[PDB]
């Protein structure tokens, strides 16, 4: 993912429900021709008050259209089936095994693999290697008072591996099997 | 030891402490009414479950939807996603 | 393209069971044998009346040859 | 050498021979408690011969 | 008796001079080998019990019971092999000899033929009991855990003494072959309703009853494995015994007595599974549900009909067995994620799949799954509370909805899920581990293939 | 083998074949099958078992017990006696429980048999199950979990003195 | 007849070789699925022995091979009912199992535990068959139960997924809140029979008093996911496909009605409970066929027209036609699973995609499961001489002729209708239209096992149901004459719901957005009934277990009122003995004090 | 506030001296041995010999005694047409009710 | 229509008013709490991927959580008139309620049995 903020602007806000407005209307309209007419239509809306600039109006707008969409919500509808609430939602993180169990392996395993693992080692050291610099390149750009924000700085000078990165490099495959 | 729930806050002072022992804002922090149920100075956490969690955010604890330090709610086995849901429905 | 698959050593379980099947058999596969041996040759016994003036042995009044072994010897 | 052996492994016969002494006491409390050998009104028999005791 | 009794005295003097490197050695093997020994017993007669002496004797209760502690013994010292691997050889032998004198001190209270001998040494359990919980123990709650558990039996104790020494100086003898044969009913007199409070109030304690079960979580969380293994395959069980025995001359008044302690078990067992429910530590769950388990028992004895007592017998044994496993596992993942909290660890199935087998077949015993000895023990009590009012059933299978409940909550939150990123000190599972799983679940799958054995002396 | 008196079975009536159709029916060539297959080894080894059981041909016995003199002509405190005669009522007892099972097997094995005609067929069998189940039940039921001869006793003097008051009356 | 008892023993002697041989190398090599189909198909054609001898005969026999323990006068011994019943749906459940593991074979391929997976399976086969052949309420409560339990596993087979572990506990739930009246059952037949033995106890009980037969109703309703015990069912569907095609579509579903068709000589005697089946059953096939017409997931379709069905043999089973109840058992078992394996090939060409707005124009890209689910939903629809007509039919005009309570009649015919309905929205919104999945088109059917799986249950669906009806002895006698409109009911029903759907479909095509109905919201929602009942009772329980018990009385009250309190008042009294003033005037004094006191009170 | 030593590190896995441990002690050799008492008396032993000893314990509890006893009682009770089943555990002959 | 919040379906914050206040004080508070995030954030990962750590890394807040649904229950506890009340009709109230119903049954079952009214034909296993 992206690293989150501390709030959404209002334009942000319109984006999200003009995302969730559509796919539900695309849940409601099954035919795709029937789809894209209303979908120009709805966009049109968005389109009538793109001008309107008093932030207290668009705000009034933007209140009235989210009661309009929880009324208009559909009670079920299209969840892509890997995202978040689908049918295929989590269905393979139980074949995700972390790869620190990889080192636990009996001699005669690590030997079925021995090219991977000897890759492997490599991979270690450059861990060990970076994380003092990684952890040292934090204070640095730490803000007096901890950080404010989630986002993490990248590696600044060649040589350098962006800190905190073992996890998001070698983290499971989306699908083991 | 410090670190440890005490008992329901009287003076503010107090509240602020237990504020920063639970790593929650001195503002946003609000012990259990005292009602002499044992509660003590543990936060009333907003009672929403863990589905209502955002999914897409990237949490510490993902089945849990879970962060590492975050204050844990005190009912939050029964608000568990495997358990009780309070997510807003259509109707 | 094959890939290596991450999984849990699986070397120390399946040499549990090995283990496990080995000692439970060491003696089993002996015990089975020996009983399909007996049952097949000794077999069981009658039930026949008591002959008169005889006092039959407490393992004389069971019928199972490993029963009667049992109680004769062990009880 | 098969002292060393026994030397290490004396205390593997200590419970081994206190099943055989416990055999023996079983066997010693029965003997005091034969006092109705063949005097139940359910198994009392004439001793067969050459019989010393039921032991019962 | 003395075949089992003298070689379990003389693991003693094997163990204070055996090696340093075969201490564990040579007490599993002798513990086996005494368990085969033990295993004699079972041949129980049709009606007399097999009194060996004029101080010991056994039946059909006795027998499944003793042949359990010499059973349990090893499977003691194998769990207790891990976390004692540090501690210097005399601390070690010390443990090894403080379960061995509760290895004996059971067998001659399951043995004792004279009402006092029972009492004596069914008091005299609490000592290696407490020395273990209190010095053996890895929380700061242990001292605590051991005086509550040490005066709540006394408290229940010393009131049975007295009625103990009243008896033996009314009746004349406290045997239990004469006390049975030499019967007489009791009156309603309120002093033969304070002995029968007396007689029976100590047993309640010891099988933890609702309202007075609040030893049993402290003791079992603080407790080291093995302790927590006796205290709910075999401790508990004493109880049970000591009521069914002491039954024999505590009618008819139990029709008049029981209605308060059976009504306080029939919702306790309720309101205890329901606390499982809702429970965050793995130990305390465990606990919690042996409560249950065990108020069905204390219906059970209650109402003194044939079928119950079976059931009871039978609940009794394969409850020991499953509890003590239970408490094996979650020892296991207590050592690796050195925490007890049943929401730190997830997802363990993935890492750990051959425990997670042991957790899953554990789990089913505990929910008496058809056709265990667990569900045999269930059915037949439920039975006969049905016989004793058709209304019991509802409560009945309440409990059984409850305990399924929480026995998969605890398989899936411990042994389901996304697995815990940070926790990666989990290694492989031991040789040791799995063998403690298996010998702690085959024996109960073989005795359901003959169930009259575990069926009690009234089958 | 068993005692038929015991266990009475009715005498099989096999209706003839009487095929109408040229269709060969399946049933008998499988069953032809089934035995040359199957049955014809399977007796072969039988034969041979029973002749390994007939070369060691040794009996086992019947043990019987003499009566005792029952709980009604015993002392108050002759534990003895008292004991001969609470083994000889749990001897009885058993009995007892294994005639009424054997009365509930014929009552079972009737209900299988006369399959749809069970009800009509089946009146002697169920007749003969609650007599027993009377008789069992007037002489062993509320005793107890700790039953024994003298609440049997306690019992039955209680019903006879029950039974005297009607007839009194 | 002793090659009757041979065959039954043996087919499932046979089907448990699999699981001892999972022990082996060969459940670590590839070849075990192959092993196990193979087994199944042998066990199936064994099976179909005793069939024949039956057919020809009529053979029936009890075989209590293995005496258990005798409680007492209550002997358990391990007995094989082997009826009409279990010699029948013994050849049915393994033909579908078989289709249903070369299915699995091909869906579960790349399935990392597919060797585990057709362990399951045959596992659950095997609990199922104890259930069918069982003599004793023991052996069946063990089939009951091993069923439940290896439902548990198989549908939390991903155990990542949080949803497949909620489903899983929910079917346990509701199983085991069934399995409060099973053991209700067991314990009345007991105590007033006493016996567990389906023979006595029918013997016995000829009136058969309410609280045994409601019991079995309870469990029944559990297994049958009828109404009140129903939303197990359709979130069983997080399990994989082949699962529900198996378990929850053609075996564990019709255990409840197995069940209480098993008991129908003790169900004849009472009439309350012949009504309340009948009412029951009503209402499950009204909500939850209106519950299908609104969902936009094609397995939940498919789940809610299985819990319909299952719910007109509810309804049969009160119109106390039990035999038509189990022929319907065997028809459904043939078409439904067949339904479920083309829905699963859906979903796997269209890579795991389950909602059908997702889905079109599978018409001519599928020819092979497009004829399938054809004919499927046609015999499910009752389709004339086709394994619906041969059943379904049979039961509707039995409904009509005879003494039924009037609404639960009418629901069951508008259930008909919405029958057709559910079909049509399975076919129009799925086969028929415009493709509206995702590019990069992966449509590939040409897999010789789903072909030969789907074919063989193809046979099956056509021409089952006629040799099945024409071979098996009459044993219900039919209502002959009968006005013609009531005689033709039934198709009329099925031609209005297939009309009107397929009018509203097409209504769909037309430019008109318009937003939700309450009566919309009300069928999408499930009836709102795993919303409200799903979320106040669950919250209720879990509070009050962690205040309560938990803490208000366990840590709290219990804990104040014996030990706390009893230390407390140590503590004060050894505060007041321990004074610590040490002063030997006072206690001097009150030395003084005690001898005047003792003088005065023991003279 | 003491001087005292640190927390011992996370016990040391028995894997890491020897990949072979079987659990139990560290010793490789005692472990393997641990592993083969446990095993052979546990498995071996009690739990093959022992089941099998308790499988033909011979009969005491007197059930087939039982089952004879009666079928002799069945065959005299309807050959003399005696009730199966008396309605008295004993006789009231030597019964001298009050 | 409108949307009616429950304790068991909460308002969702696309028609929570207060999702939409943009004041300054707010903004400093939303600010304020992301800060806190990310400090612990920033923790965890730092032990987390801190390659020499081999080991569990302890949570305060699960300890906290614990400690106080157990530990401090009691503690914490005082004796108002409402604890005493709930605890007593939820602690003898469904006791009593159980023992009257199973006594009134019982006796009524009793009575049966004294007139012979209840039936036992086949009721010889109890």
């Amino acid at each position: 993912f992206s690293a989150p903020a501390a709030y959404l602007t209002h334009q942000q806000k319109v984006l999200r429900l003009y995302k969730r407005a559509l796919r539900h209307l695309e849940s409601w309209c099954v035919h795709r021709d029937k789809y894209r007419y209303f979908a120009c239509l709805m966009r049109a809306r968005f389109d009538e008050h793109k001008n309107e600039k008093d932030m207290v109006k668009a705000t009034q707008l933007l209140r009235q259209a989210e009661e309009e969409f929880w009324y208009g919500q559909h009670p079920q509808p299209y969840i892509f089936p890997e995202s978040p609430g689908g049918t295929s939602y989590e269905r393979y993180e139980c074949y995700k095994v972390p790869e620190w169990c990889l080192d636990d392996w009996h001699p005669s395993e690590k030997a079925m693999y021995p090219d991977y693992f000897a890759k492997r080692e490599q991979w270690k050291r450059l861990r060990r290697e970076s994380w003092e610099r990684e952890v040292k390149q934090l204070q640095e750009e730490t803000p007096p008072g901890g950080p404010r924000t989630e986002a993490l700085p990248p590696a600044r000078k060649e040589g350098d591996l962006p800190p905190l990165w073992w996890h998001i490099v070698t983290r499971p495959r989306e699908r083991p099997m | 030891k410090d670190m440890f729930p005490g008992p329901y806050p009287k003076t503010p002072e107090e509240r602020a402490a237990a504020a920063k022992k639970y790593n929650m804002r001195v503002e946003d922090y609000e012990p259990y009414p005292d009602d002499g149920m044992g509660y003590g100075d543990y936060p009333k956490l907003p009672d929403r479950s863990q589905q209502e969690r955002d999914p897409w955010y990237d949490w510490d604890h993902p089945d849990l939807r879970l962060n590492w330090g975050e204050p844990i709610h005190w009912d939050l086995d029964m608000y568990i996603r495997n358990r009780v849901d309070t997510s807003p429905t259509p109707v | 393209k094959r890939l290596f698959i991450i999984k849990p050593s699986g070397f120390y379980d399946r040499r549990f069971l090995k283990l496990m099947r080995f000692y439970i058999l060491l003696t089993g596969i002996p015990v089975a044998i020996g009983i399909t041996l007996v049952n097949v040759f000794i077999g069981e016994a009658e039930l026949a009346d008591i002959p008169e003036g005889y006092v039959p042995e407490h393992w004389e009044y069971f019928k199972h040859p490993i029963s009667r072994w049992i109680a004769r010897t062990f009880y | 050498n098969v002292l060393q052996i026994v030397r290490d492994h004396w205390v593997h016969i200590l419970v081994p021979v206190g099943f055989v002494f416990g055999c023996y006491l079983d066997r010693r409390s029965d003997e005091k408690l034969t006092a109705f050998r063949n005097k139940s009104l359910l198994f009392k028999r004439e001793l067969r011969p050459n019989e010393e005791v039921t032991w019962k | 008796m003395l075949k089992i009794i003298i070689p379990t005295t003389m693991l003693l003097p094997m163990t204070w001079m055996s090696k340093h490197n075969m201490i564990w050695i040579n007490a599993t093997v002798h513990s086996l080998l005494i368990s085969l020994i033990s295993l004699s017993l079972l041949n129980q007669l049709g009606e007399n019990s097999l009194n060996f002496s004029l101080t010991f004797f056994s039946d059909s209760l006795s027998a499944p019971l003793l042949v359990l502690t010499t059973w349990l013994l090893p499977l003691m010292l194998m769990a207790s092999q891990s976390h004692l691997s540090k501690e210097t050889t005399t601390r070690k032998k010390l443990y090894i000899t403080m379960l061995i004198l509760l290895q004996l001190f059971l067998i001659m209270t399951f043995t004792a033929t004279e009402l006092i001998l029972f009492y004596i040494l069914f008091e005299a359990t609490l000592v290696p009991t407490l020395i273990i919980i209190t010095r053996w123990g890895n929380q700061t709650e242990r001292l605590n855990a051991g005086l509550y558990f040490l005066f709540y039996t006394l408290a229940g104790s010393l009131p049975l003494l007295v009625a103990l020494v009243y008896i033996q100086n009314t009746t004349g003898s406290l045997n239990f072959l004469i006390i049975h044969y030499w019967s007489h009913p009791l009156s309603n007199s309120w002093s033969n309703i304070f002995m029968w409070l007396a007689c029976i109030m100590a047993f309640m304690v010891k099988m933890p009853l609702y309202g007075l079960h609040l030893w049993l979580p402290k003791a079992h969380v603080e407790a080291p494995i093995a302790g927590s293994m006796v205290l709910a395959a075999v401790l508990l069980k004493l109880g049970g015994y000591g009521m069914m025995r002491i039954t024999t001359i505590l009618n008819p008044l139990t029709n008049y007595m029981a209605y308060p302690f059976l009504m306080l078990s029939m919702w306790g067992m309720i309101m205890t599974s329901s606390i499982c429910l809702r429970q965050t530590d793995l130990k305390s769950l465990i606990a919690y549900s042996s409560v249950s388990h065990m108020a069905l028992v204390i219906v059970a004895i209650m109402i003194q009909t044939p079928w119950s007592f079976m059931g009871a017998t039978a609940l009794m044994i394969a409850h020991g067995l499953t509890s003590s496993m239970l408490f094996c596992l979650a020892n296991t993942n207590y050592e690796r994620v050195h925490s007890r909290t049943m929401i730190l660890a997830r997802g363990l199935q993935t890492l750990l799949p051959l425990m997670a087998t042991w957790w899953l077949m554990a789990s089913l015993t505990n929910l008496a799954l058809p056709p265990s000895i667990n569900l045999i023990g269930e059915l037949f009590i439920i039975t006969a509370s049905f016989s004793w009012s058709n209304i019991t059933i509802i409560l009945m299978g309440m409990n059984m909805m409850i305990t399924a409940l929480y026995s998969l909550y605890m398989l899936i939150t411990t042994q389901r899920g996304k697995y815990t990123h940070h926790i990666n000190n989990i290694k492989a599972s031991f040789t040791r581990e799995n063998a403690l799983m298996a010998l702690h679940i085959l024996p109960l799958l073989l005795l359901t293939l003959n169930p009259k054995m575990i069926l009690g002396p009234l089958y | 083998s068993w005692d038929k008196d015991v266990y009475p079975e009715p005498p099989r009536r096999t209706p003839a074949p009487a095929p109408q159709t040229s269709l060969p029916n399946p049933v008998t060539y499988l069953t032809k099958i089934f035995d040359l297959l199957v049955d014809r080894p399977v007796t072969l080894a039988r034969e041979f078992i029973e002749q390994q059981h007939a070369k060691n041909r040794y009996y086992y016995y019947h043990r019987e017990f003499r009566r005792v003199p029952d709980i009604t002509e015993c002392e108050e405190k002759d534990i003895l006696c008292m004991f001969e005669a609470e083994m000889q009522w749990r001897r009885d007892y058993k009995v007892d429980q294994e005639i009424v099972n054997i009365i509930q097997e014929r009552l079972k094995a009737c209900q299988q048999r006369e399959g749809e005609s069970y009800r009509q067929n089946c009146a002697k069998e169920l007749e003969q199950f609650t007599q027993v189940s009377k008789a069992f039940q007037d002489r062993y039921s509320d005793l107890g979990a700790h039953y024994s001869a003298r609440k049997c006793l306690a019992k039955q003097k209680q019903r006879m003195l029950a039974e005297r008051k009607a007839a009194k009356e | 007849m002793n090659p009757f008892a041979s065959l039954t023993l043996t087919t499932l002697i046979i089907l448990t070789i699999p699981i001892m041989m999972s022990n082996s190398n060969i459940y670590k090599t590839n070849l075990y699925p192959n092993y196990v189909k193979t087994t199944v198909s042998y066990a199936f054609t064994l099976s179909l022995v005793p069939l024949l001898m039956f057919m020809h005969t009529g053979q029936e026999m009890i075989i209590s091979n293995w005496h258990w323990m005798t409680l007492q006068t209550v002997e358990l011994s391990l007995s094989f009912k082997m009826d009409y019943f279990s010699v029948m749906f013994i050849p049915v459940a393994l033909f579908v199992t078989w289709s249903i593991m070369e299915f699995s074979m091909w869906y579960m391929h790349s399935d990392p535990f597919i060797n585990r997976f057709f362990k399951y399976l045959v596992l659950f086969l095997i609990t199922m068959m104890i259930l069918v052949t069982a003599n004793n309420l023991f052996q069946l409560f063990i089939g009951w139960e091993g069923v439940g339990i290896m439902s548990f596993l198989l549908i939390g087979w991903w155990h990542g997924r949080t949803d497949a572990n909620t489903a899983a506990l929910q079917a346990i739930l509701y199983n085991r809140i069934g399995d409060i009246g099973f053991v209700l059952s067991m314990a009345w037949f007991l105590t007033h029979s006493n016996a567990w033995d389906l023979q006595q106890i029918f013997m016995l009980n000829n009136e058969c008093p309410n609280m045994p037969l409601i019991g079995l109703l309870l469990a029944a309703a559990g297994k049958s996911a009828q109404f009140g015990l129903h939303p197990w069912l359709p979130s069983a569907m997080e399990g994989p496909t082949p699962v529900s095609a198996l378990l929850h579509s053609s075996t564990m579903v019709v255990a409840g009605v197995f069940l209480l068709i098993r008991f129908y000589p003790l169900m004849e005697t009472n009439k309350l409970v012949q009504t309340m089946t009948l009412c029951l059953g009503a209402i499950t096939t009204l909500f939850t066929a209106l519950c299908a017409i609104t969902q936009n997931d094609i397995k939940k379709i498919v789940a809610f027209s299985t819990s319909s069905q299952l719910g007109l043999m509810m309804v049969t089973i009160g119109i106390n036609q039990p035999h038509l109840a189990f022929l319907h058992i065997c028809m459904h078992a043939f078409f439904k699973a067949m339904l479920f394996m083309c829905s699963g090939s859906i979903i796997h060409s269209l890579n795991d995609e389950q909602d059908i707005r997702k889905m079109g124009g599978l018409y001519k890209a599928m020819p092979f499961t497009t004829t399938a689910l054809i004919i499927g939903s046609l015999a499910l629809t009752g389709m004339p001489y086709l394994t619906g007509f041969y059943s379904k039919d049979l039961i509707i005009e039995a409904v009509n002729m005879s003494y039924t309570n009037a609404w639960a009649l009418l629901m069951t015919l508008i259930a008909t209708s919405l029958t057709a309905a559910y079909s049509t929205r399975i076919i129009f919104f799925a086969f028929l239209g415009k493709p509206r999945f995702p590019p990069l088109v992966l449509i590939n059917e040409n897999n010789p096992l789903l072909i030969n799986s789907i074919k063989r249950l193809l046979i099956g669906s056509i021409f089952a149901g006629f040799i099945i009806s024409n071979n098996i002895p009459p044993m219900t006698v039919p209502n002959t004459t009968m006005p013609l409109y009531m005689k033709m009911t039934a198709l009329i029903v099925t031609i209005m719901g297939f009309m009107l759907a397929l009018e509203l479909n097409n209504t769909t095509y037309y430019l008109k957005f318009k937003y939700p109905s309450q009566t919309y919201k009300f069928s999408n929602m499930l009836g709102y009934y795993p919303s409200i009942m799903h979320r106040l009772p669950t919250y209720h329980n879990l509070s009050m277990s962690q205040k309560s018990a938990s803490s208000l009385l366990d840590l709290i009250w219990l804990e104040t009122i014996l030990p706390k309190t009893t230390s407390f008042i140590q503590m004060k009294m050894s505060i007041m003995v321990s004074n610590q003033k040490g002063l030997i005037k006072l206690y001097f004094l009150s030395f003084l004090i005690t001898i005047m006191i003792s003088m005065t009170l023991f003279n | 506030i003491r001087l005292q030593e640190d927390p011992d590190p996370e016990d040391e896995n028995l894997y890491e001296k020897n990949p072979d441990s079987h659990g139990y002690d560290k010793d490789p050799i005692v472990d393997l041995w641990n592993m083969r008492v446990v095993f052979f008396f546990g498995f071996s032993i009690v739990l093959v010999l022992g089941s099998t000893f308790v499988a033909y314990l011979p009969d005491y509890r007197m059930q087939e005694w039982a089952r004879r006893e009666a079928e002799r009682l069945v065959k005299y009770r309807e050959a003399n047409g005696l009730p199966l089943m008396e309605s008295n555990c004993f006789d009231p002959n030597k019964i001298q009710l009050p | 229509p409108k949307y009616k919040p429950s304790r068991l379906a909460t308002l969702p914050a696309t028609l929570d008013p207060a999702e939409y206040d943009i004041s300054p004080e707010t903004r400093k508070a939303q600010a304020e709490r992301l800060a806190i995030r990310s400090r612990l954030k920033r923790e965890y990962l730092l032990q987390y991927n801190d390659p020499n750590r081999l080991g569990v890394i302890e949570d305060p807040a699960l300890i906290r959580w614990t400690y106080a649904r157990s530990a401090n229950i009691y503690p914490n506890f005082r004796p108002t008139p409402k604890t005493s009340l709930l605890g007593a009709l939820f602690g003898i109230g469904p006791l009593f309620f159980w023992y009257y119903v199973f006594k009134t049954d019982r006796d009524k079952k009793e009575k049966l049995i004294q007139e012979g009214k209840l039936d036992q034909t086949f009721n010889i296993s109890y």
